[PDB]
């Protein structure tokens, strides 16, 4: 009986998706020919950005669990993917993060305490000031996509060099506005970045469960758009695929799939996971060593353009941001019912004007 | 004008009285099922 | 000039894509063809493919592409092409465009009005006539426009599009071009959230929305004939619903019912009899009645007839409310 | 035996899981896990993974996946993690399994039973704690289950997981363990569109479902104190609502007024309203009111308090008709 | 700067899915190896059905323009793509077609008098008869993919040697429930048959409006299961593919995603004015030699198997069935609030028993 040849199919394609890397798990080298130009001050910037968002995610923790916090979603492990992609943006370009996806949007812009708020519910902390490029955390899986589309589409009907970069993780790749958003954006020829950070697991689920496709960034063969599997754990590697990526949307080349291939060392969210009820011991200490610190310090080392005194003043002075992120937030007013009654319309409709009436006299008290 | 429940001005109305001219000892002049029957009375 | 409501919307986009260059209309088969029932025709030849455009098929990259859009200061008029395909994009506009503005405290908005058909009478396939407007009614952070005639619907989109928040425009397709009326040329508006009197009337109230307009208005006209002066209420924008006006007629009268062509179960009604209770109770001379559709699905087209609520219904109804 | 109202759930389902070998569970995060908030801990261990398992992440493929299912003679039980997600499920629930049986003239049913927590008082990001039961309400061929205690939440589910159409139970997260109650082991039912006498009154009717059935109790037991007898009732059904029993008590006391968590233009108050003053307006002595959320979107984590109604607000609302 | 090989990954990607062909316009066999083992009656029966289909479709237009039927979705083109395929299923698979796909679920077992009825608008049109596994016609593209994935998994777990297959055009790829529906039946390892018919035009747009993908076969690479090309003008192209993916599902080798390349003559619908919405004039005109019955009829013709005259009759016993159908639906008694009312639920709730005995009374009166 006639066969087709599915295999071949399933393995020829796949193959068009090689990890690429530049920094291996011990500092090295290992594609100099795709190594981005980078100054000795870049380069420790980024590496600056990388352990600021370790501690970043350390207090955030901590606060959560003193209460000082709420809605918490852990970063470390991901810095490379986070950070080294956010480092090859300008400040034109228009981000779109997810609910991890907070360090990208202070770094773009997002005063510290103004993310404290956001964690702990304040429509402040979404109050992003004006010329910063972003949205607060989409809480909907997926949203950001086909959203990230549409303002891709918009800078390139007003002709601006400029890009719109949205994120996601490995779970919401099965997400139906996941493959509407890359599709749109192709279709239009947008200048969109699309980045999948996949730390193996949407909570509990492994990132098998999702779908039998050997890649995630070959999702991309779906919209017709190119797709890179990069390692997320490697800094110049996720800066180099963005890197490329923007200068192919600003040149009016279309939207580009990255797939980051990241793992996370912490809980899920702050509230109820525990880690130790789906994964095992023997697999949390392998991507120890694949710390994205480690790597680009080492590397740096060599360069003789990182030291532990520059580290611990980093770490140091990252406490004392934090320090007065905390206090402004904790001194932000508390929001009243009028506060979101006027911030639902530009003029209000005939319901909310009573109801505001009401509420402003209870207000009084 | 006038006021009174509905269920008022319908016992006023299946009972022939116009409500309009009975006097409610309710809150702000209603006129309860307690003044039609004070008219039905005398 | 006289025109059907199809040729005001028509006339009215035209005006829109004119005065604002950020004004932009797409949807499936709005560009190059002009939309189903033509409601875009001849848009894109006169303003280009870069204002009014096709999209790839699927209503939620649609709401999303409107979003986006509107973060890069357009006022996008998406159409969603039967409103029976809401479902596909419910995200876009309840969970995402409704709560822009109070999600980020002001600082983003969404100048976006969606236009899309509904309504019987027909013999449409499965999912196109429903009526889901009671859905997007209870969202905050929406307005929901259901226009009668084609004057009503020329001021109101006008206005819907100005309006700098999510607006959603509700045509219903029995109504496109079932008769003409003289409609001004040039642009003019006509403030959502207030109705208007179709006709004046004394001792009852008729409230209603989209093709039941006509509807009472027929039921009135018969009613007329026995003495029994009906006032017809056409909300023309189901939320925010026009308290003043409504409260108004009803205490006037002292008698209402509330008429929608929706299934009993949905629709905006049992929010007027509510709003009518609350207010003018004391000025009741009966209870609130509602004329609507049985509680099941939309009908099979041949079906229609006898399931979806007509000007006898709102007779028997008017009456039942008049000898209670 | 005393049981939280999450682990009266579990019991539910593990009841069934046992008693009809078509029952399965499935959604994201149900399996292994057991749950975000462990309502199916346990069961995949006990019944194994064919029938309890977890679904990549898309929540209208888990509502396409339970309708496939049904028509191959299962008894799907998926969960959508929060209500607020069933934007993304819209179509499944309400253009497809809700019309299966109409669709299909009786050839093909949906015996689904979709469990979704919602409620706020916990503190949850956004589109969490939304309350959305008035979208679903509104669809014909739906159910919608509302549980307010461990003893109800049990019975309403086995009927719900029984029932051969499609009903929608939601599960308040506050809810879920605030607080124990006596709840009988093994399989009992509690029939759907039945409500129950939370406390028997005299002066007035309070109304809701949810977590306002607890503000409502707490409201009632300071009334008495003042001298007023209020006569709480829980819905336990939304949809369809239980008419005998809530007309029943409003010809009894003359007075009523309807509480829920959801905003003013949402939920189903306005539907109780509009059901009372039309059926019983001739033992009205007062208009009913309700008590509901501003009409803004939920609120930001730390303005729940001030916003979310409560025990004060019915207090407040319950004097307002007694005084009118 | 540092260049990724698109163009590359691009062109890889189109070798995977070349156009599979077994008849080429003029009745010849082009591809030997891939022949299907079909008998002479067989063949005969397979072009019966796509004569007695194309007849369908000339009937159904006219009765509609006679006002004798209601909604109508013109066929005429694909009977190779929509009968060709049916030809490979069993009475044990279960057909979730979509509103154009009326021909395949008369053919599984759906009277042709019904079919009439659910173009009118009857419920009784949709009472499928027991033991024949169709659904209706899906009016909302792409719901029948998600569905799909869900019986297909109900065959598996119930250990049945019996596939779901489901039918979409170019369009409709375009929707999340299309992606979500193949992903879902790729986790779950299901027997699944996704077919895609492409006739370039989803109404007014063409298929490069829809996606930048050069083949809408690749998008199963997104789900990470075998995608399949095939001329869908080609009956033995057509038949081979999905007996192929059939014989893979039914192994519990998981689903297949097949895009079938045709073209139609006739209208997008029979809504107004759908009719004459257009039509490209000459475009048509050299699709009248890729016409599957010119090319399947040589093929027979050559092997001594059919004659005009054994077509005549064919379509002589179609006409006859055709108005007896239409006279049984004719014949069909009127529907009431109460028939709609009584299929809503099983039991009815309380609104429903009030209403049910309001139109009781008048319909009796
Ligand atoms: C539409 C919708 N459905 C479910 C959920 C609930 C959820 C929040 S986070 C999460 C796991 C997603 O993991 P992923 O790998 O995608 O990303 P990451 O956390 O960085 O590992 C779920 C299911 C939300 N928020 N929205
Ligand atoms: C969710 C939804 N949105 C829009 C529509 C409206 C529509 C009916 S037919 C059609 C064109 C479909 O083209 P495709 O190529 O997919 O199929 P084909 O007719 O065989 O050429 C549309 C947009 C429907 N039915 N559902
Ligand atoms: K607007
Ligand atoms: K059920
Ligand atoms: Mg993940
Ligand atoms: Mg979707
Ligand atoms: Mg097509």
């Amino acid at each position: 009986t006639f066969q087709f040849p599915f295999a071949e199919q399933l393995e020829k394609v796949a193959e068009q998706f090689p990890t690429f890397q530049i920094l291996n798990e011990e500092g090295e080298v290992v594609n100099e020919e795709a190594m981005p130009e980078l100054s000795d001050e870049q380069l420790k910037e980024l590496m600056r950005r990388m352990v600021y968002t370790r501690i970043l995610d350390q207090r955030s923790i901590s606060l959560n669990r003193q209460g000082r916090l709420g809605f918490y979603a852990p970063t470390a492990g991901q810095e490379a993917s986070q950070i080294a992609s956010h480092f090859a943006l300008e400040k034109e370009d228009f981000i779109l993060p997810g609910y991890r996806d907070v360090p990208q949007i202070i770094w773009h812009g997002l005063p510290l305490y103004q993310a404290f708020l956001f964690s702990r519910g304040h429509f402040h902390g979404n109050q992003i000031p004006e010329g910063v490029n972003v949205l607060p955390p989409q809480i909907i899986i997926g949203a950001q996509y086909i959203q990230a589309a549409g303002v891709a589409l918009g800078l390139k009907m007003r002709g601006k060099k400029a890009v719109a970069i949205t994120y996601t993780g490995d779970g919401g790749t099965s997400q139906g506005d996941f493959y509407e958003g890359i599709n749109f954006a192709g279709a239009f020829k947008a200048p969109a970045i699309f980045v999948v950070q996949n730390n193996r697991f949407a909570a509990s689920t492994p990132v098998e469960k999702q779908t039998v496709a050997k890649t995630l960034a070959q999702k991309a063969v779906a919209a017709g758009i190119p797709g890179i599997q990069v390692d997320g754990m490697d800094p110049l590697a996720v800066y180099a695929a963005v890197k490329a990526a923007r200068e192919r949307a600003i040149n009016g080349e279309g939207p580009t799939l990255i797939e980051t291939l990241c793992f996370r060392y912490g809980p899920h969210t702050m509230s109820g996971d525990d880690p130790t009820r789906y994964r095992s011991k023997e697999l949390e200490n392998e991507w120890a060593k694949k710390d994205p610190l480690v790597r680009f310090r080492k590397f740096l080392e060599a360069k003789g353009l990182w030291s532990e005194e520059e580290e611990n003043n980093v770490i140091e002075q990252a406490k004392e941001e934090i320090k007065e992120a905390i206090k402004k937030a904790d001194e932000t007013p508390k929001q009243k019912v009028t506060d979101l009654i006027s911030i639902m319309f530009e003029e209000l409709p005939f319901n909310l004007k009573e109801q505001y009436e009401i509420y402003k006299e209870k207000e009084s008290k | 004008r006038v006021i009174a429940m509905p269920s008022v001005r319908k016992y006023a109305r299946e009972k022939g009285v116009d409500i309009r001219l009975v006097q409610g000892t309710g809150k702000n002049g209603r006129v309860l099922k307690e003044d039609i029957d004070a008219f039905l009375a005398g | 000039a006289q025109m059907t409501m199809v040729q005001a919307i028509t006339d009215a986009l035209r005006i829109e894509l004119k005065n604002d260059p950020n004004v932009l209309i797409f949807g499936e088969d709005v560009g190059v063809n002009g939309g189903v029932f033509r409601a875009t025709e001849g848009l894109q030849a006169e303003f280009g493919e870069d204002r009014v455009f096709d999209t790839p098929l699927a209503e939620s990259g649609i709401g999303g592409l409107a979003i986006g859009l509107a973060l890069q200061g357009f006022r996008p008029v998406p159409e969603i092409q039967f409103f029976g395909f809401v479902y596909e994009v419910m995200d876009s506009i309840c969970g995402q465009m409704a709560r822009i503005r109070y999600r980020t405290g002001g600082r983003y908005h969404m100048p976006i009005t969606i236009r899309s058909p509904f309504g019987g009478g027909v013999h449409t396939p499965e999912l196109h006539s429903d009526s889901l407007e009671g859905l997007v009614a209870q969202q905050p952070g929406l307005k929901v426009v259901i226009p009668s005639t084609p004057y009503d619907a020329k001021g109101l989109l006008i206005s819907a599009i100005r309006d700098n928040d999510p607006v959603i425009f509700l045509e219903h397709l029995k109504l496109y071009r079932s008769f003409r009326q003289e409609v001004p040329e040039g642009e003019y508006t006509i403030p959502i959230g207030k109705a208007d009197i179709k006709r004046e009337g004394k001792d009852i109230t008729i409230i209603a929305y989209g093709a039941m307009v006509h509807e009472s208005l027929k039921a009135a006209a018969e009613l007329e004939k026995e003495g029994i002066s009906a006032e017809v209420v056409d909300l023309r924008t189901v939320q925010p619903l026009d308290i003043e006006t409504i409260i108004g007629s009803v205490e006037k009268t002292g008698r209402a019912i509330v008429v929608q062509e929706a299934q009993r179960q949905a629709g905006i009604a049992a929010n007027v009899v509510a709003e009518i209770n609350e207010r003018a109770i004391l000025s009741l001379e009966a209870p609130v009645l509602r004329v609507a559709a049985p509680d099941t699905v939309y009908p099979f087209a041949q079906a229609e007839s006898v399931w979806l609520p007509n000007f006898k219904d709102v007779i028997e109804t008017a009456k039942k409310v008049m000898n209670f």
